[PDB]
């Protein structure tokens, strides 16, 4: 599943570099407590490298 | 506290909630349905404005 | 349904005393308002004596 569409290398060298050597790995995260009325993060999205 | 032991180390303050700091609780029985023990009359819950 | 497992009286006298003479009666409670964005208690747990 590692495809970067070689045509891109003929139009955007820098974008191809960034996409090829620095993968993103998006993920969602949240916190959960039991007896708190405080509002914490639930479905935030980050990108791990 | 789950058990009636309180010396110094029991934490009776509920963390992560802080609601009890302004509103206490209402553990009372509701208003008495009759203000006359012998004769039944109808009273009302009325609006203020 | 008032059972305290008499064997306990032969190992833990104080725990048997506490369980026998000071019943706990756990309960859950919450508050509910209609047009507030404030976050109040919903499912707190207490023990009434």
């Amino acid at each position: 599943l590692a495809k970067i569409d070689a045509t891109l290398t003929k139009v955007d060298m820098n974008a191809a570099y960034i996409f090829a050597l620095r993968p993103t790995f998006p993920y969602s995260y949240g916190y959960k407590q039991r007896f708190s009325n405080r509002r914490l993060t639930t479905s935030a999205v980050c990108y791990a490298r | 506290a789950s058990e009636p032991i309180f010396n110094t180390s029991i934490n009776l303050t509920p963390p992560y909630d802080d609601t009890s700091h302004t509103v206490i609780q209402n553990l009372s029985m509701p208003q008495m349905l009759s203000f006359d023990p012998y004769y039944e009359s109808t009273f009302y819950v009325v609006s203020a404005d």
